[PDB]
């Protein structure tokens, strides 16, 4: 994808993730646990789900219309009619194969871009109460119990709390 | 003592093959088809109005063929004509048979409406053992054929004008005997000709005695046109011999009524959609099933398969095995 995090940076996905697309893995003094994001997750489906219906959307509607088989040998007319039948498919077969390769292109990189904003938007709460390890993990420098990594993820975290903690095991 | 959190996201174990730009096959967590490749088998009577020809194509149902006789005054969104059917009236054909068979299907009816003509000097109502109808023989429903009476054929001119506001389809014909003998027989005119005419167009077709093929007892022919008339305009009828003549008019709509060729059942369902190859579903935008459509379909490509990616792509952690 565009943004390489998805099939980038982050080395896989987690089959282990049931009730959600993006979200959060931690170890702390408390243990390990996992949790899903739900404002990404809805934010990719909605968009997916917005082009879906967008794709689906009945449009044609024909009744009477030329005749494409023939049980006699005409010539000059049948030709024709033959043609332009066989030219209409050959652009409607184009038209369809573009379509999915650009939607579906562009579907893997807005849900490589998803999974970036998350990332991005987290690291910002951190402020400087944490380091990007590189592989989609921060490292906090301070004790966060269960409380506060539920701040972080849904989205109460004050920052100046840890500041003074976390700055000092950054730098000594 | 501190504390990681990583960000992540799903996979899942079966993943699904999509196109893309960049590649012709990738990995993705779930796709959905944009090509209906099946049918039920079966044309839905549901909710377009479908007529079973049966054993009658739509001008032999026109034309009044005995056997087509329940089809008089019918109508229809969509005709089907069935590979089974066939013709068992007097031996005929149709110049530009595919026109007057589009034009009708387009029309959507068969309504008949009997006109008073009068054929001074002429025998009506002509029959043969080739169109059968009870126990004795007969001739097509709405065409009219005309012979001698005594001895003499007149010089036939009527005329009738179109005072509503619909257009008039009059169906005619001209007949085309085997031998000289049988033109004089009936005719009495060595060769004859008919004119059908209205203000802007005319047509004069001249017969043409010969053998033809033996079908169903006789190697003669019938050939069958076609003359609209507007409203306001006027049909003139001028033959000295072989004239098929009309009876009355079909009446014309315009609309969405079509015809087309499937052996398919019709079944009891509703379908928007109607293929030859049955009823479709047209919740996705194409289909692979058949170029010939009806209805509120898929636009026909030819691809079997087009998965649209409805997932990120799916990135199973890195197996040891
Ligand atoms: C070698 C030979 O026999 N040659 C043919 C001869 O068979 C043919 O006779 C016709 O035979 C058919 C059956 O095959 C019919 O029985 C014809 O009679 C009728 C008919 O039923 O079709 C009688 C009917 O009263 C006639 N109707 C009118 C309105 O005149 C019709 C009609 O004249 C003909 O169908 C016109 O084509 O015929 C019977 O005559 C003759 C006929 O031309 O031709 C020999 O060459
Ligand atoms: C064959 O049949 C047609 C229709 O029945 C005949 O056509 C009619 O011919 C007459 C003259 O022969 C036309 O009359 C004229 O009418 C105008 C007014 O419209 C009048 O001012 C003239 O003085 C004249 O009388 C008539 O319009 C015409 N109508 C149509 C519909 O064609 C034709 O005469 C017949 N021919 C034979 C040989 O039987
Ligand atoms: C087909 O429908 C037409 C009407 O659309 C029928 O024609 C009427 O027939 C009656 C009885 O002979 C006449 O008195 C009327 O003059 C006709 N109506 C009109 C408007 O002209 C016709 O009989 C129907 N035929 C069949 C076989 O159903
Ligand atoms: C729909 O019907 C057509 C025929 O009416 C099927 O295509 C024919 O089948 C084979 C190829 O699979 C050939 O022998 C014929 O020449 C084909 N005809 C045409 C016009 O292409 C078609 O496979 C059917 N499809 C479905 C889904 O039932
Ligand atoms: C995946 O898409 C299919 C349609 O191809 C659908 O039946 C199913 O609901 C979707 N599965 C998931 C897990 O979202």
């Amino acid at each position: 994808g565009l943004f390489g995090a998805i099939a980038g940076f982050i080395e896989n996905g987690w089959e282990g993730m049931i009730d959600g697309w993006y979200g959060f893995r931690h170890q702390n003094s408390e243990g390990t646990g996992q949790a899903a994001d739900l404002k990404s997750t809805q934010a990719a489906i909605d968009q997916i789900n917005g082009k879906l219906n967008r794709v689906i959307e009945k449009t044609n509607e024909k009744f009477h219309q030329i005749e494409k088989e023939f049980s006699e040998v005409e010539g000059r007319i049948q030709d024709l009619e033959k043609y332009v039948e066989d030219t209409k498919i050959d652009l409607w077969s184009y038209n369809a194969e573009l379509l999915v390769a650009l939607e579906n292109q562009h579907t893997i990189d807005l849900t490589d871009s998803e999974m970036n904003k998350l990332f991005e938007k987290t690291g910002r709460q951190l402020r400087e109460n944490a380091e990007d390890m590189g592989n989609g993990c921060f490292k906090i420098y301070h004790k966060c119990d269960n409380a506060c990594i539920e701040s972080i993820r849904n989205g109460t975290y004050d920052h100046d709390v840890y500041r003074d903690e976390a700055l000092n095991n950054r730098f000594q | 003592p501190g504390a990681t959190l990583c960000l992540g996201h799903h996979a899942v174990p079966n993943g699904t093959l999509v196109k893309t730009i960049t590649d012709d096959q990738i990995e993705v967590t779930n796709a959905t088809e944009l090509v209906q490749s099946s049918s039920t088998g079966k044309i839905c009577n549901n909710p377009h109005r479908i007529l079973d020809g049966i054993d009658c194509t739509l001008i032999d149902a026109l034309l009044g063929d005995p056997h087509c006789d329940v089809f008089q005054n019918e109508t229809w969104d969509l005709f089907v004509e069935r590979s089974k059917a066939f013709s068992n009236c007097y031996p005929y054909d149709v110049p530009d048979y595919a026109s007057l068979r589009s034009l009708v299907a387009s029309s959507g009816t068969l309504e008949f409406i009997t006109e008073g003509f009068t054929w001074t000097g002429v025998t009506q109502n002509g029959g043969s053992n080739a169109c059968k109808r009870g126990p004795g023989s007969g001739f097509f429903s709405r065409l009219n054929w005309l012979t001698k009476s005594g001895s003499t054929y007149p010089v036939l001119n009527v005329t009738m004008p179109n005072n509503d506001n619909f257009d008039k389809l009059y169906i005619w014909g001209v007949h085309h005997p085997s031998t000289n003998q049988e033109q004089t027989s009936l005719y009495v005119q060595a060769s004859g000709r008919v004119t059908v005419s209205t203000r802007r167009s005319q047509q004069t077709i001249i017969p043409n005695i010969g053998s033809r093929p033996w079908v169903r007892l006789s190697s003669s022919r019938i050939s069958i046109y076609w003359t609209i008339v507007k409203p306001g305009d006027v049909l003139v009828i001028n033959s000295n011999g072989n004239l098929i003549a009309p009876r009355g008019y079909f009446k014309m709509r315009t609309g969405k009524s079509s015809i087309m060729r499937s052996d398919a059942p019709i079944d009891t369902c509703i379908s928007e959609c109607i293929t030859p190859n049955g009823s479709i579903p047209n919740d996705k935008p194409f289909q692979n099933v058949n170029k010939i459509t009806y209805g509120a379909c898929p636009k026909y490509v030819k691809q079997n398969t087009l998965k649209l990616a409805t997932g990120m792509r799916n990135v199973p952690e890195k197996q040891t095995r």
